[PDB]
Order: C-alpha cells, then sequence, then structure tokens
C-alpha cells in the first residue's frame, strides 16, 4: 500500500489537475 | 471624386461563386462580372452584382470579350427587379490587376460615368484586407506622355445591413468569435497592425534592391517621393519630447490606480457577504 | 420508392438572397424560385436563389427561359429544385394557397421544396429559416416515411406550435437543412471586420481623452457617495425585499464596476500604443 | 458489404480490400457503405498507410454523407491501439473544420487509445468536448472518456 499510496496520489495529482484547466474552458465559453 | 466606398458582404460571395463556375479550368480564366452600386454622395454604394462571359489569352493581352448582349440583357432583368439598383462598375478575380486591366474601364465608361474596377483575392494569403478597387484617370507627365493615364486607388470598406448581420453573424457561429472580448480585441489589432508594417518593409525592400542594381527601371516616380517618406521620421528621444510623454502617461496612470483601488474594496465585499452566509448558515444547520 | 431522412444542402449566397428579398418586400409574402441539384434520392442541393415581379401570381415566364438560359450560357446550366417565399411575422406554415402551388410542383418534379422564410422573427443571432415537403392524403393511413435512422426523427428538433396549428404532419413533412461551406468564401468570411494597421496604431486622443477620464471620474464620485449611503444602510429585510425595492431608481454596486472597466480599457490601450510607436519607431 | 469486413476483420483480407477499394471508388450513396466500412474492417490492425491515404484522400470531395460516415469509421479503425503513432493523424482530424471527420478523428482517438490512461490526450480531447461548436464531434468527443478508460474505470463518473 505505502509504495502504491505514493503512486496513486501521484496519479490523484495530474487527472485532478486536468480538472483544474477543464473549468477554465467551461468558464470562458459559458462566458461566450 | 469618390472618395471611400461601402461594399456589401453579399458581392464578395456572389463573385465567389462565379469564380468556382468556370473554376474547373483551373489554369486560369480570370472572372469578371458587373458591379452594381448607388450613386449615393461623393462616397458610393456597392449592393449588387453579377456575372458576364470573359475570356482572353495568354500572348498580347488585348483579346478579351463582354458580352454587350448578355449585360443588356441581365441588366434589363436586374432593372425589372430593381430600378433602385443600378451599374456603378465591375470587377475581376486577379489577385494582382494586369496591363489589359484599363482596357476594359476604358471600354465601359460609357455605362457608368466611371466603371470603377472591383480587383477581388480568392485566396488572400495576406491576412489584411482584401477585394481592393480602383478608378482609372489620366495624370500627363512631364516626360512628354500624350496622355499618363492610370488606375486610382480608392479607400473602400465593408457594408452591413439588419437583415444580412442577422443572416451572416448566424453563421459566424460555425466558428468562435471574441468581438467583446475585452481588452483582446485591441491587443490583436496592434499584432496584425505590426504584422501588415512588416509585409510593407518586405515588399518594398524586396523592390528597391531590384531597382537598385541589375535589372529595374530608375524612374523619378516614387524614389524622391519614398524619401519624403523619410523626411519624416520623428526623432522621439530628444529634450522636451520626454515631458511629452511623463506629463500624461503618470495622468493615465493614476486613473488607472484610482480603478485598481476602488475594485480591490469591491471585491472584498464579497469575502464578508459569503463568510457570512456559510458558517452563520452551518451553526444553524447543526 | 420510399421517403428516408433527407438532407436539404444549401447555398451560402441563397441565404443572403432570401433574407434581402423577403426583408425588402417585407409587409407582403414575396416569392421566389429556388435553384439547385438532386444530389441523389436521400439529400438535395440548392446552390442558386432568385426572384421575380409580383404585383402570389407570377407574370410572364419569358422571364423564366432567358434568366435560366443566361443562367446558363454565363457559369453554367443548372436544375430548378425547389422555391421560397416569405411568411412576414407568420407561423412559417404552408398557407393555403402556398399548399395549392405544390400539387402543381410535385407534379412537375417529384422532390419539389417548399421554402418559409421570415426576415422578421429572425434575430440577428439566428435566423426563422423553414422549407417543407407536401405528403399525399391518399396515404393518411399508410406509412409514408420508412424511418430507417434517427435524423430525421428524433436527432433534429421538436415541431412548432403555431404551424403545427396548420400542418405539423399532414398535407406535408417538414425536412432538415444544413449548411455547406466552401473553403473558399470560408476564409474571406471569417475576415470581414478587421482593419489595416492604421487602426491598430491609431492614438485617439489625450485632450478628448483626458477629458473623458475627467469625465468619468467626476460622475463615479457621486456612484461612490450614494454607494456609502446604500452599503452602510442594510435594512433588515430578508435578501429578496432588497431585490423588490431594488427596481426603482437604486443602483449602487453596479455603475462602480461599469466606470472603473472602462476607465481601465481606454488607459491601457492608451498607454500600450504610445509605447510601442516610440520604442518601434526610430 | 457492410458486415463483409466484419466478418473478416482479424484475418486483414487484402484480397476482399481490394475490390472493396474500387468499391468505395465509384463516387456514389449507395455504394458508400458498400465498401466504405469492410474496407478497413477487412485492415483492423493493418496500419495499411496507403489505406489511410485512400480513406482520407477520398474523403475530401464527395457530396454525400454516407460515403463520409463509412470512411469516417474506416479511418478510425484503420489504425488500432498505438497511442503514439496516431497522434499525427489524431491532431490531422481534430484541426479539421468537417463536422465529420473531426469526429471521425474523435472516434479515433479513442481507439488509438483503445481505453488509454494517457492523461494527455485527456487534455485536448476533453478540451475540444469545451470548445467545440459541432454537436456531432461534441457528442463523439465526450463518448471517448469510457474508451479511454479501463485502467481507472472508476474514474468516468467523477468527471
Ligand atoms: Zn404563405
Amino acid at each position: 500500500d505505502l509504495y502504491s499510496r505514493y503512486k496513486k496520489l501521484q496519479q490523484e495529482l495530474e487527472f485532478l489537475e486536468v480538472q483544474e484547466e477543464y473549468i477554465k474552458d467551461e468558464q470562458k465559453n459559458l462566458k461566450k | 471624386a469618390v472618395q471611400k466606398v461601402v461594399v456589401h458582404p453579399l458581392v464578395l460571395l456572389s463573385v465567389v461563386d462565379h469564380f468556382n463556375r468556370i473554376g474547373k479550368v483551373g489554369n486560369q480564366k480570370r472572372v469578371v462580372g458587373v458591379l452594381l452600386g448607388s450613386w449615393q454622395k461623393k462616397v458610393l454604394d456597392v449592393s449588387n452584382s453579377f456575372a458576364v462571359p470573359f475570356d482572353e489569352d495568354d500572348k498580347d493581352d488585348s483579346v478579351w470579350f463582354l458580352d454587350h448582349d448578355y449585360l443588356e440583357n441581365m441588366y434589363g432583368m436586374f432593372k425589372k427587379v430593381n430600378a433602385r439598383e443600378r451599374i456603378v462598375g465591375w470587377y475581376h478575380t486577379g489577385p494582382k490587376l494586369h496591363k489589359n486591366d484599363i482596357a476594359i474601364n476604358e471600354l465601359m465608361k460609357r455605362y457608368c460615368p466611371n466603371s470603377v474596377l472591383v480587383i477581388i483575392d480568392v485566396k488572400p494569403k495576406d491576412l489584411g484586407l482584401p477585394t481592393e478597387a480602383y478608378i482609372s484617370v489620366e495624370e500627363v507627365h512631364d516626360d512628354g506622355t500624350p496622355t499618363s493615364k492610370t488606375f486610382e486607388h480608392v479607400t473602400s470598406e465593408i457594408g452591413a445591413e439588419e437583415a444580412e448581420e442577422v443572416g451572416v453573424e448566424h453563421l459566424l457561429r460555425d466558428i468562435k468569435d471574441t468581438t467583446v472580448g475585452t481588452l483582446s480585441q485591441r491587443i490583436t489589432n496592434q499584432v496584425h497592425g505590426l504584422k501588415g508594417l512588416n509585409s510593407k518593409l518586405l515588399d518594398i525592400r524586396s523592390y528597391l534592391e531590384k531597382v537598385a542594381t541589375g535589372k529595374l527601371p530608375i524612374n523619378h516616380q516614387i524614389i524622391y517621393q519614398l524619401q519624403d517618406v523619410f523626411n519624416l521620421l520623428p526623432d522621439v528621444s530628444l529634450q522636451e519630447f520626454v515631458k511629452a510623454f511623463y506629463l500624461k502617461t503618470n495622468d493615465q496612470m493614476v486613473v488607472v490606480y484610482l480603478a485598481s483601488l476602488i475594485r480591490s474594496v469591491v471585491a472584498l465585499h464579497n469575502l464578508i457577504n459569503n463568510k457570512i452566509a456559510n458558517r452563520d448558515a452551518e451553526k444553524k444547520e447543526g | 420508392a420510399v421517403d428516408t431522412a433527407e438532407q436539404v444542402y444549401i447555398s451560402s449566397l441563397a441565404l443572403l438572397k432570401m433574407l434581402k428579398h423577403g426583408r425588402a418586400g417585407v409587409p407582403m409574402e414575396v416569392m421566389g424560385l429556388m435553384l439547385g441539384e438532386f444530389v441523389d434520392d436521400y439529400t438535395v442541393r440548392v446552390i442558386d436563389v432568385f426572384a421575380m415581379p409580383q404585383s402570389v401570381e407570377a407574370v410572364d415566364p419569358v422571364f423564366q427561359a432567358k434568366m435560366l438560359d443566361m443562367l446558363k450560357q454565363t457559369g453554367r446550366p443548372e436544375m430548378v429544385v425547389g422555391w421560397y417565399h416569405s411568411h412576414p411575422g407568420f407561423g412559417c406554415w404552408l398557407s393555403g394557397v402556398d399548399i395549392n402551388t405544390q400539387q402543381s410542383f410535385e407534379a412537375l418534379s417529384e422532390r419539389a421544396v417548399a421554402v418559409v422564410v421570415d426576415p422578421i422573427q429572425s434575430v440577428k443571432g439566428k435566423v426563422v429559416i423553414d422549407a417543407f415537403r407536401l405528403i399525399n392524403a391518399n396515404m393518411m393511413v399508410l406509412g409514408h416515411e420508412p424511418r430507417q435512422t434517427t435524423s430525421n426523427l428524433g436527432h433534429l428538433n421538436k415541431p412548432s406550435i403555431q404551424a403545427l396549428i396548420h400542418g405539423l404532419n399532414r398535407h406535408y413533412y417538414s425536412i432538415t437543412i444544413n449548411y455547406r461551406k466552401n473553403e473558399l468564401e470560408q476564409k474571406m468570411l471569417l475576415n470581414l471586420h478587421k482593419k489595416s494597421w492604421m487602426e491598430g496604431l491609431t492614438l485617439q486622443d489625450y485632450s478628448e481623452h483626458c477629458k473623458h477620464n475627467e469625465s468619468v471620474v467626476k460622475e463615479m464620485l457621486e456612484l461612490a457617495k450614494n454607494y456609502n449611503k446604500a452599503v452602510e444602510e442594510e435594512d433588515k429585510m430578508t435578501p429578496e425585499q432588497l431585490a423588490i425595492k431594488n427596481v426603482g431608481k437604486q443602483d449602487p454596486k453596479r455603475h462602480l464596476e461599469e466606470h472603473v472597466d472602462v476607465l481601465m480599457t481606454s488607459n491601457i490601450v492608451q498607454c500600450l500604443a504610445a509605447m510601442l510607436d516610440t520604442v518601434v519607431f526610430k | 458489404s457492410l458486415g463483409l469486413g466484419l466478418a473478416a476483420m482479424g484475418t486483414a483480407r487484402q484480397d476482399v480490400y481490394d475490390l472493396l477499394k474500387t468499391n468505395l471508388y465509384q463516387d456514389d450513396a449507395v455504394t458508400g457503405e458498400a465498401a466504405g466500412l469492410a474496407l478497413g474492417l477487412v485492415m483492423l490492425g493493418s496500419k495499411n498507410a496507403q489505406a489511410i491515404e485512400d480513406m482520407v484522400g477520398y474523403a475530401q470531395e464527395t457530396q454525400h454523407e454516407k460515403i463520409l460516415r463509412g470512411l469516417a469509421v474506416g479511418i478510425a479503425l484503420v489504425m488500432y491501439g498505438r497511442m503514439e503513432e496516431a497522434d499525427a493523424l489524431i491532431e490531422s482530424l481534430c484541426r479539421d473544420k468537417d463536422p465529420i471527420l473531426r469526429r471521425s478523428g474523435m472516434y479515433t482517438v479513442a481507439m488509438a487509445y483503445c481505453g488509454s490512461g494517457n492523461n494527455k490526450a485527456i487534455r485536448r480531447l476533453l478540451h475540444v468536448a469545451v470548445s467545440d461548436v459541432n454537436d456531432d464531434v461534441r457528442r463523439a468527443a465526450v463518448e471517448s472518456l469510457g474508451f479511454i478508460l479501463f485502467r481507472t474505470p472508476e474514474q468516468c463518473p467523477s468527471v
């Protein structure tokens, strides 16, 4: 688990960030 | 003088369709049709246009044909269907106008007081404003030209109308556009502007090196006129011009400063507004 | 022989020729011919549009044959596919005589298409375009379309009420329409609102510019005057009674952002262009 | 004709692909279903670059819609699970203005990234999900996620 903890948090980083950019996209499009 | 014209978006498409019509030849078939406009003012309005059969060989560009019969009948139909409309000039799809192009205007100056040409560009590689038009004059020169005759650049623009803006702009939904984009259209403006500057400079230097050496006419046409362009060239960094900037730039900086000042406080209101509602609804929720 | 999920291919000139004609003849039904090509049993394609004189009964077809002739010799020959007219401010529905020309036309060509247009209900964002297709009454019980695909059934829109009150399925069937765009017209249509470098390099003026800022700051002072009293005021009245007593003449917190935005966008570009004009020039 | 390639889908029958080509080059709508599907179906995983060039080279000049659709699926199926060379075609199809060929490329990135949990393609695929104008390539855009999420299937219902 502990090594898979450290891998799974990594996987929880970028897949979480793509949503961060994603809401930017959605908001800017919604303005239009 | 006419000094400018207002061309509607219908034309510039009613030409593209006809360039598409005889566009199967591919190699070269210059599209020529009739331009229709309004005797509006000194400024002139352009609304309608239509085509007419036209061909021309490769060598000795003096062999070209405009069906006067077709012109008479089809314009008779367009007058029967619209007396409000009327002939104003003509066009051709040439990317660069040809030496033959003066004989056409000189021919049909009998229909219009001056059948103004219209150059369109199906492939405006330049991202600037295409489809510019000229009107010929005589500029007999000290050289001894019996009739120094050449066209004249006249500024033009794109027409607009309530309905056509409706239908077109409903068609613009196929692509995204930021026309209300605050402080973005400006940045795009200076970008495309400087692009045009660089393009013009590269062109004029292409011509200038060619004429400078080897093979090009060295006429007194521009050679000193463009020198006078050098004549202006304001020497920006000098004594009092500094007082030109620092006595106003900080002025506008003051206004911007105040604007940021109130903007910060206005943004600060919502912090209290939502920090009240969050915890006050929480403590009452529990 | 059976219907399908048909598609109406258009020509970009066709739309403008529609709206300008109908708008010019706005107070009455304006009529015209729809000219195109029968691409297949499935879809249709219109490429050319033109109208005639009318004082709705069209006058002499001598205009017809000569028109199509001179359209053939210049450009090329084509095929008449349908027609159009206006329902100004109407329910864009085939009128009683409008259907009465339809047995006339479908008897001539099979896929004769009616085209309804209204330059009235069309806002600059979206146009109210329309077109229909007559259906027999002898097959009122028998099926008329095979419905071998969702596109013309559960994939398009929903019949409107003011035209469904006339046919909606009956005496005709609706049809889908799209827009085919040549890349040639597409590129130039992309760019028709830009200007030359002069516009992007203008410096408007600092006398009317500073005069303008001197203007907006003045009343903005008063907007702050009102804003002080309004914000501190706060009757404990619930967040919606404020929203019912604010209709009236109340407007703090709204103009305040506006004047700040405008004063920003002015001063910013006004400084920037002056910057570039000196960095770049000399 | 439509099931012809689905039957011979793993065998990669060049012989049936041959007559399927000339079936595809009839310039018609009735033969578009005849060749457009089985052509790539009998070349599933084949990566026949001449096949890609045939399909994309022919789906640029047509006039019908089925001849565009069968090619839209065949081009998306010709590349199978690469994730590393199909990128040029995914960009070539997504940058297009074709309301079907983008959606054709939108299906493509799904098959070139069969279940690919790569958070790279998720950026621009699920970005044209945002800025995309055509509803067709929009729905085809959002409908590539599960086709790219068997590595972590619990994430689809969160995005
Ligand atoms: Zn009617």
